[PDB]
């Protein structure tokens, strides 16, 4: 984000749980785990202006 | 849910109109302020629950923990005011004009 | 009433220092503040400057053009060419909009 | 052109580091020589303008001024050695430095290739000037005068800032050289008709036009002599220099977008000239004389005929020198008299024989006596104005008759008539006062011998 | 250089100034002699037309 | 909203009725908003007093709206020149005058006329030159 | 303050903005905002004067409701996209809420009423923190979401702020409130260019911080909350009169000083993006800000106001010095303009 | 013999008062206590 | 002298040595960086 | 099928052309 | 030194200023294109980490 | 803007790629300015603290002139890189998307006919 002290430090205290397809406890996939994946592996390397 | 999610949202707006239209006592406001936190807590919990998104349940509570202290600060200011004026009316808070 | 100073009079610097030159109250600074101002002012700016400015050569080419005219007028007249032809950029070079 | 500038900057270290007693002579003596280095720019043995380097250039229009800007710093520092000799030794070194920065900034502004370099330096000159006027201003009203001088220039300035950033996007560089050799032809839209006004208005404000000139009478009235010299000699001409270099672009619109100003200026020339006729404050009369003789200039930088332009260049340099001379002698009367009133102090020639000769020559420069660059200038603007419309002679003809009347009235009611009975006795003239004058007129005599140097870009 | 260190301030500026103005030339030296009006061919034992 | 926009669609000077109606509404809308801020802050003494102020501001604003619309449309009609900042200026000129009257001040009418008219004229130019306000980032 | 408490609070007031900036999960951005709210309130009432309790109780209610509105935006997003963070798809109303809310915490435009009043009842010191280390947090959240916010609203809040700030300042004579008003104005420019070139927002902020931090440590060196009080600066400490003069004219946009660059490049970027309507009006009333800046200049420097006899007593005693930061932040601020290209 | 006019007490007076350009009612406003502490109590 | 002595009469000799010594560490790192830099630049590019 | 990644500008850095192209800062 | 030096110096000054001008304008066009196109390294706005998805055997069929 | 670029170093000051660029000459006018900017800070400090302006803190004066300058070389070193990235990025695009930035032919004035408005 504004100051990426997280990527730099390599820590991931805030990224592991931002989307519904993130690791859910006891591997209980949420609804849509299928889609969101398909909608974020698509928009990866393609910026937003072209993820839209 | 889509239907209900509306009621909760308007509850938050009715609580919004409340905190943005004071009347005498402040403790009323702070109380109203809390009505929003309940509505936010209920809505966050509801969608997390019907999205089966268990990774996010931490939030519904973090919201309450921060909101409680927030309110603690709010009430200490309130007690401070009815110690300096003793009537807690938003009415006398005008020295700064 | 509030406290403030009584109007300060302006001294007749010409009462002491009867040779006052107008630059400073104590006499030696005055003398050395005109001996250097008339000098650097008049003696080596109005004189050396005007000397140099007078000797700038053919300023903005107007000493060159009164000869180039003379050889052009010499050349154009003797060879019978018009002294100042009426189009400068040759008509052949121009590619006038053809239709209009 | 960093000798006319770097050695200048170094003046600041000298005003500060030098002894309190010797601070004045080190600064004045050195800038006299700084003017001598400035004279080197006059060596143009060819038409090509002299592009010293990317940011710094000097063409015929700037060169005649850079030398004047360098020349007046010595004089300004010599005219303010009296007042400002009652200060604490750190107020002086501030005033001396303020005067030094004005020509450093003004030398660069007149010698700047990028138009926005002009803007940044252009509007910076207000900081040094406002301090000179407000901090050392004698009258109660200088706080007001300072406000007028800052706002009229500032409100004009931000439109120019938007306009110049606008042309950079439209053309792609604000470099005066390129902008000239590139095709920037406005298209007579309603918008362009605004662009033109945006660019010219900021320049038209500090060049007092009839509509916005109230700032100059108020500013010079309470301004100290050095500030009044700077405003009349170099500061107002910043507006003219800007109009010459900015109208290279906006070429088509001024053909028809100028009428408003031209008429404002020529009628303005008459009324400003006339109110000089009955104004009790001498500094007031010289200031309106400055407005009228500068109203002629905005009416030649807009007709845009070769002769106008160099009529303008001739008059601007000439009137600059003459006005200061008038403002400088006005101060000498003010310091002994202690009042700006013209009616008091009558008969001075009887008691100050020479200053009166300087007064007479300054007035003859003020009105158009013929073997003077001042007349050549007006004669030329007059000619072109006549070409624009033969009727113009009527209005530029009422101004000449009025200009003769107020110029001589300043001599007749200040330097002739019976002596004032017993004002505080008027101490004799210092040699500084007289030189400060001689330094103004000896150059006016020398320039009149060879007018070619101050003729402008056009010729 | 004593008590005269305030007289050699301005003069020194000049020298530094001249040092830069002759250095600016060194930078803007393309078209050294490649200009059309003045493109003479190098005279024998002369390094460059204008320095 | 398709409404207000209509003002622009039909050529100026034509269908003044619509123009005046639209202009009157905008002024009135501004009146309400303006009165609202004027009542929320600097409150009144009695509800009625404030209802009055709302009315006063609303009408005054509606008036400036009308005369602007009417004058500009008619000026164009009578003058027959549809595209001319001057039409609008006359209109803005008038609008200011109404404001001046409602405020019972000749002086206000002065500043009002000049400032208001100039602004309106600029609107015309803006539309004529396709000036863009609040533009999307296109860098 | 038991020095331990001082540490906990100060850490929170500092962990508050830092969590906001570092995190991407909006939630964690919200609690960063929440901490800042909790940490600032204790310091605000340190004197515990009757004015102070009023200040904090206002600051807190204004801050709290805005915090709740920001949370609602995050809660709504969570249902329009499972993500806990704004995305291209975000409903426009969702983002506008965040703008209004965040424009309340930052106090821009029609929500500019709380700031002038809290700046008036808090000490000069806590005034600085309330003005400059509490603007970093919300702005971070906006700068991150810039691609998605509305160009129209921002501009309206931008222009409004500029006007409100300027107009408000003209009348004010209390310094704390003159600064509060200036901050509203500068904050306006900052939010004007956010939709177009966020990187310039971060310049128009730093420069504001490098300008305001010296200006306030100047106001408190003599702890003068009145212009009349700052006007006798010439007797209490004469040297700061020179730089106080330039810093205030620098705060306004006058060209030689560093303060021009933020306005100049913001105008260049807006014209590059074609807002030559908006940019022009902003620059014009920006000129109103300098009028009240120069009116203060007049009182403090260009003219010497009369002083009381006891001022001679305060001169005698050695004046506790101004920290070094004043100098380093006065010069880097009054004159860096010659180095603009590298700043941007 | 000259005293650039330094401001007198009266020029200074205007800058006092809680608002520079006082309004008819805002004129009643009184400068806030220098100590930042008020007298009210009961 | 002074009834109330200055706190600064005899120099804080630490403040000299961390002020002087710090600056001489700055240069020796700065000048080092430049020549080192120049080299990296030369080898990384043609010369 | 997924969309392609934005292309990659390639090469090595060379001192910027003509320097910071700011306002008359010949840099 | 001569007429040669200023003529050749002025042409060098113009080439630098002409080339700077062409580039400044091209920047504005490139920057217009990448913002809307989003097909260039500038204006590449972020979308969530693919690295944080979980394509691991879930606890239910059909993920 | 330039953030989001491929390879972006998430928190680094000046990526090693900036090694390829020439180092800033220590006497670069700018670094020399920073020096003077610094000396002045020092002098100013002395003044605000009421010390002999130039003859005091001759150790500090050095810290200042040498802190500012140190900062410069390493800042300019970066800002220089940032600008250099901008070209790499800009020039590349002009090519990768050539059609959008097409070379244009400018007709010799002989051909073009700009209208002539007479001044008269
Ligand atoms: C005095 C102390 C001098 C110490 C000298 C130490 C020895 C030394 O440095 O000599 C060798 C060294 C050799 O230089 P060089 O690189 O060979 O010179 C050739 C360059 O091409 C020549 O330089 P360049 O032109 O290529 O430099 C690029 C750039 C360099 O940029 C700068 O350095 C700007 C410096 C401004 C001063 O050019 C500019 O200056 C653009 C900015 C122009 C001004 C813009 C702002 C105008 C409005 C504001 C004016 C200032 C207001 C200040 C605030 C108000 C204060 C009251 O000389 C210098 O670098 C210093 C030159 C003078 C610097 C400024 C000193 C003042
Ligand atoms: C104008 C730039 C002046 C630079 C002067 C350099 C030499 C010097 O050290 O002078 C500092 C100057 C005068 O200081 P000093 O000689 O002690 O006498 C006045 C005491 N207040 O006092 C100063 O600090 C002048 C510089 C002030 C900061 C702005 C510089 C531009
Ligand atoms: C007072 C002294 C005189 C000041 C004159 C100020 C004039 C307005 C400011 C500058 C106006 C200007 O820059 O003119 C051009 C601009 C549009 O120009 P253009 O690039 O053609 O845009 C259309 C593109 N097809 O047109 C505009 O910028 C319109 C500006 C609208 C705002 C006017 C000023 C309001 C001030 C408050
Ligand atoms: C044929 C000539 C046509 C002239 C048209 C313009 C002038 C028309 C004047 C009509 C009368 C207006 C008037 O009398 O009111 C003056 C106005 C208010 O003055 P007030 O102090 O309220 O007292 C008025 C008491 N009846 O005070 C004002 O605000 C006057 C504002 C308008 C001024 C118009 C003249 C301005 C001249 C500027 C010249 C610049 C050079
Ligand atoms: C830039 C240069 C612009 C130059 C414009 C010159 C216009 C001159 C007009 C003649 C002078 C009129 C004047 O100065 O009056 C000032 C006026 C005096 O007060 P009065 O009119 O009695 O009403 C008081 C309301 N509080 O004070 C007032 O009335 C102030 C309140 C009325 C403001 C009227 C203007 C409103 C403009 C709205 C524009 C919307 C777009
Ligand atoms: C781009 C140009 C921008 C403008 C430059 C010129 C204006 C500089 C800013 C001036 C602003 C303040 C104006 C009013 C100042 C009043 C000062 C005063 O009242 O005197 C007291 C003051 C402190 O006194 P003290 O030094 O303690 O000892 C004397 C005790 N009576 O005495 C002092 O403060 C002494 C130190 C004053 C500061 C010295 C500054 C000298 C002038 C700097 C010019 C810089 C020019 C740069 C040109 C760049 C060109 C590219």
């Amino acid at each position: 984000p504004f100051l990426d002290i997280q990527k730099k430090l390599g820590i991931s205290l805030d990224r592991h749980f931002m989307f519904l397809s993130a690791e859910q406890p006891y591997k209980n996939a949420a609804r849509c785990h299928a889609f969101e994946k398909e909608w974020i592996e698509c928009a990866h390397g393609i910026g937003g202006t072209r993820a839209k | 849910m889509p239907s209900t999610f509306f009621n909760l949202t308007m509850a938050f707006s009715l609580s919004l109109l409340g905190t943005l239209m004071f009347r005498s006592h402040l403790m009323s406001t702070l109380l109203c302020l809390e009505g929003m936190v309940l509505s936010l807590f209920i809505m966050t919990s509801v969608t997390s629950l019907n999205s089966n998104s268990m990774s996010s349940m931490p939030i519904p509570i973090t919201i309450l923990v921060f909101a409680a202290c927030e309110a603690a600060v709010g009430l200490a200011l309130l007690v401070k005011v009815s110690n300096t004026y003793g009537t807690d009316y938003v009415q006398n808070l005008n020295l700064l004009q | 009433q509030w406290q403030e100073d009584p109007e300060p009079e302006d001294e007749n610097v010409y009462a002491k220092n009867p040779d006052f030159h107008g630059y400073d109250s104590d006499p030696v600074v005055d003398v050395w503040n005109m001996r250097a101002v008339f000098f650097f002012g008049f003696s080596i700016v109005l004189v050396f400057g005007t000397t140099f400015v007078a000797y700038v050569p053919d300023y903005r080419m107007q000493e060159w053009a009164r000869r180039e005219a003379e050889r052009l007028v010499k050349y154009r007249e003797v060879n019978g060419l018009p002294i100042m032809e009426s189009n400068y950029f040759d008509p052949s070079k121009i590619q006038l909009p053809e239709d209009d | 052109m960093l000798k006319i500038i770097l050695p200048s900057l170094m003046l600041l270290p000298l005003t500060w580091l030098s002894s309190p007693k010797k601070t004045w002579t080190n600064v004045t003596s050195y800038s006299f020589l700084i003017s001598l280095t400035s004279l080197t720019l006059l060596w143009q043995t060819d038409e090509n303008y002299k592009n010293f380097s990317n940011m710094f250039s000097s063409d015929p229009l700037s060169t005649p001024l850079i030398i004047l800007t360098a020349w007046l710093l010595p004089l300004m520092l010599m005219a303010s050695q009296n007042h400002l000799k009652k200060d604490n030794n750190v107020l002086q070194k501030l005033y001396i430095s303020m005067l030094i920065s004005l020509q450093i900034l003004l030398i660069m502004t007149f010698s700047a290739t990028e138009l926005i370099m002009f803007y940044i330096l252009f509007e910076a000159t207000l900081i040094p000037t406002l301090i000179i006027i407000t901090r050392w201003g004698n009258q109660t009203e200088r706080l007001n005068a300072g406000i007028y001088f800052l706002f009229y220039t500032l409100i004009g300035s931000i439109p120019l800032l938007i306009a110049l950033i606008l042309i950079q996007n439209h053309v792609g560089t604000l470099n005066l050289m390129i902008l000239s050799f590139t095709t920037h032809t406005l298209d007579a839209s309603w918008s362009n008709n605004l662009l033109w006004l945006a660019c010219m208005m900021a320049f038209l404000i500090k060049m007092p036009l009839y509509g916005v000139h109230l700032w100059l009478p108020k500013a010079h009235v309470e301004a100290p002599i050095a500030g009044s010299m700077i405003l009349a000699a170099i500061l107002l001409k910043l507006g003219s220099y800007g109009m010459i270099r900015i109208s290279i672009i906006l070429d088509p619109l001024t053909k028809y977008m100028a009428y408003p100003f031209i008429l404002l200026s020529l009628w303005g020339m008459i009324m400003t000239s006339s109110i000089c006729l009955r104004q009790t404050d001498l500094k007031s009369l010289i200031a309106y004389s400055s407005v009228s003789h500068m109203a002629l200039v905005i009416a030649s930088i807009m007709i845009q005929t070769p002769w106008s332009f160099m009529g303008a260049t001739m008059l601007m340099i000439a009137h600059g020198l003459t006005s200061s001379l008038l403002f400088c002698l006005a101060n000498s009367n003010y310091e002994r008299i202690h009042s700006r009133t013209m009616i008091m102090a009558r008969g001075l020639q009887m008691v100050f024989p020479l200053m009166a000769t300087w007064w007479l020559m300054a007035s003859l420069a003020n009105l158009a006596l013929p073997p003077s660059i001042n007349l050549m200038g007006e004669l030329f603007i007059t000619m072109s104005l006549f070409s624009w419309s033969n009727f113009t002679i009527i209005l530029m003809g009422i101004n000449i008759i009025i200009t003769g009347m107020y110029s001589m009235y300043m001599i007749i009611t200040t330097q002739r008539g019976k002596l004032t009975n017993h004002m505080i006795n008027l101490q004799p003239s210092h040699t500084r006062e007289l030189t400060l004058m001689a330094l103004h007129m000896i150059p006016l005599i020398l320039l009149t011998t060879s007018p070619k140097l101050i003729t402008g870009l056009t010729m | 250089l004593r008590e005269h260190w305030v007289h050699i301030l301005v003069p020194a500026g000049f020298v530094f100034g001249c040092y830069l103005d002759r250095k600016d030339d060194e930078k803007l030296t393309a078209f050294r002699n490649k200009s059309m009006l003045f493109q003479r061919e190098l005279r024998p034992n002369e390094e460059v037309t204008w320095k | 909203k398709r409404f207000f926009e209509s003002y622009h669609e039909v050529p100026d000077g034509t269908q003044c009725h619509r123009k005046t109606y639209i202009t009157t509404a905008l002024g009135g809308i501004c009146g309400i908003i303006g009165s609202a801020y004027s009542v929320s802050l600097n409150p009144a003494d009695s509800t009625l007093e404030a209802v009055a102020r709302v009315g006063r501001y609303t009408f005054t604003a509606a008036a400036i709206g009308a005369m602007f619309g009417l004058t500009t449309c008619v000026s164009a009609q009578v003058r027959e020149k549809p595209d001319d900042p001057l039409n609008y200026f006359i209109g803005g000129c008038a609008g200011g005058l109404t404001l001046g009257a409602r405020t019972h001040s000749y002086g206000t009418a002065a500043m009002g006329c000049v400032y208001m008219g100039t602004a309106a004229a600029l609107f015309k130019i803006g539309k004529l030159e396709g000036w863009e306000l609040f533009p999307t980032p296109k860098v | 303050m038991n020095p331990i408490t001082l540490a906990i609070i100060y850490f929170t007031i500092f962990l508050g903005p830092v969590i906001t900036m570092s995190s991407t999960n909006l939630m964690l951005m919200w609690v960063g905002l929440e901490f800042s709210l909790l940490a600032i309130i204790p310091m605000l009432i340190n004197k515990k004067n009757p004015r102070s309790t009023e200040a904090a109780t206002k600051y807190f209610v204004t801050q709290a409701t805005a915090s709740m509105i920001i949370l609602l935006a995050i809660v709504l997003n969570y249902k329009q996209l499972g993500t806990w963070m704004f995305q291209q798809q975000t409903n426009g109303l969702i983002l506008n809420m965040t703008l209004m809310a965040l424009s309340m915490k930052l106090g821009l435009a029609p929500f500019h009423f709380w700031l002038p009043e809290v700046t008036q009842g808090i000490p000069l010191h806590m005034g600085l923190i309330l003005l400059t280390w509490q603007k970093i947090a919300p702005l971070s959240i906006l700068i991150q979401i810039y691609p998605l916010l509305n160009s129209t609203i921002i501009l309206m809040l931008a222009i409004t702020s500029i006007f409100m700030g300027a107009w408000g300042g003209l009348n004010q004579t209390q310094m704390r409130k003159i600064m509060a008003y200036s901050s509203i104005a500068h904050m306006g420019w900052m939010l004007a260019i956010l939709p177009y070139n966020p990187s310039l927002t971060l310049l128009n902020l730093m420069i504001y911080i490098i300008l305001t931090a010296p200006m306030f440590m100047a106001l408190m060196l003599n702890n003068s909350m009145t212009i009349n009080s700052i006007s006798l600066l010439w007797n209490k400490t004469p040297a700061m009169l020179t730089m106080i003069s330039l810093m205030l004219l620098s705060l306004g946009g006058l060209p030689p000083l560093t303060g021009f660059l933020p306005k100049w490049i913001i105008i260049t970027e807006l014209m590059k993006n074609n807002c030559l309507i908006m940019a022009t009006l902003m620059a014009m009333m920006a000129l109103l800000n300098l009028f009240f800046y120069t009116r203060l200049i007049y009182s403090t420097s260009l003219t010497m106001f009369p002083t009381n006899n006891n001022s001679k007593m305060m001169t005698h005693q050695t004046k506790t010095k101004p920290n070094l930061m004043f100098s380093t932040l006065a010069i880097m601020s009054t004159m860096t303009l010659p180095l603009a290209p590298q700043l941007i | 013999g000259a005293r650039q006019w330094q401001p007198d007490i009266e020029w200074a007076e205007q800058f006092s008062g809680a608002v520079m350009y006082p309004s008819k009612e805002t004129a009643h406003w009184k400068p806030p206590p220098w100590n930042d502490v008020d007298i009210l109590k009961e | 002298f002074y009834v109330r002595e200055p706190v600064n009469a005899k120099p804080n000799w630490l403040a000299v040595g961390l002020s002087v010594g710090a600056s001489v560490f700055m240069w020796i790192y700065l000048i080092q960086t430049h020549n080192e830099d120049v080299l990296e630049y030369k080898r990384r590019n043609g010369l | 099928a997924r969309p392609e990644p934005n292309p990659v500008i390639e090469g090595d850095l060379k001192p910027a052309k003509h320097g910071t192209r700011f306002f008359f800062w010949t840099v | 030194d001569g007429p040669e030096k200023n003529y050749e110096k002025t042409l060098a000054i113009l080439q630098i200023e002409s080339e700077k001008a062409e580039l400044r304008l091209k920047e504005q066009e490139v920057r217009r294109l990448m913002r809307a196109r989003g097909d260039g390294p500038w204006y590449q706005f972020p979308t969530p980490e693919k690295e944080f998805i979980d394509h691991s055997p879930k606890a239910t069929p059909d993920n | 803007m330039m953030n989001g670029r491929p390879g972006h170093e998430p928190l680094k000051f000046l990526p090693d790629e900036a090694r390829s660029l020439p180092p800033p000459k220590l006497n670069d006018p700018r670094l020399v300015y920073m020096g003077l900017l610094g000396y002045c800070t020092g002098l100013m400090d002395n003044m605000l603290r009421m010390r002999p302006v130039m003859r005091a803190g001759l150790h500090r004066q050095l810290l200042f002139v040498t802190s500012f300058v140190f900062a410069g070389y390493f800042y300019l070193k970066r800002q220089n890189y940032l600008y250099a990235v901008k070209d790499h990025d800009m020039f590349g695009y002009i090519k990768l998307h050539p059609e959008d930035f097409p070379e244009k032919e400018k007709k010799t004035y002989a051909e073009i006919l700009e209208p002539f408005h007479p001044v008269r």
